């Protein structure tokens, strides 16, 4: 019943302040994540998370999700799928360099 | 944003 347009991580066009505001959210652990509507680039994707540390509290690292003219997304160039949700799923398992392994998602 | 490497 659910889509591509409604899924865990799935909230649609969202504007910046509240994009900070939602993964800044003293309330969320560290590794959150959201897949929200391009809003500053093309029409392709953002994979934003969220991140800890000793230094002053919790940051957000925006990831812009590329976009294949053929058709599919990438956030890098080592990392190409057919679907938002691939995507989401590598990072939820392997940092591959990143600054934290994708475990959860916005509230 | 942030590249990945």
């Amino acid at each position: 019943m659910d889509s591509i347009q409604a899924e865990e991580w799935y909230f649609g066009k969202i504007t910046r302040r509240e994009s900070e505001r939602l993964l800044l959210n003293a309330e969320n652990p560290r590794g959150t994540f959201l897949v929200r509507e391009s809003e500053t680039t093309k029409g392709a994707y953002c994979l934003s998370v969220s991140d800890f540390d000793n230094a002053k509290g919790l940051n957000v690292k925006h990831y812009k999700i590329r976009k294949l003219d053929s058709g599919g997304f990438y956030i890098t160039s080592r990392t190409q799928f057919n679907s938002l949700q691939q995507l989401v799923a590598y990072y939820s398992k392997h940092a591959d360099g990143l600054c934290h392994r994708l475990t959860t998602v916005c509230p | 944003y942030e590249e990945i490497e």
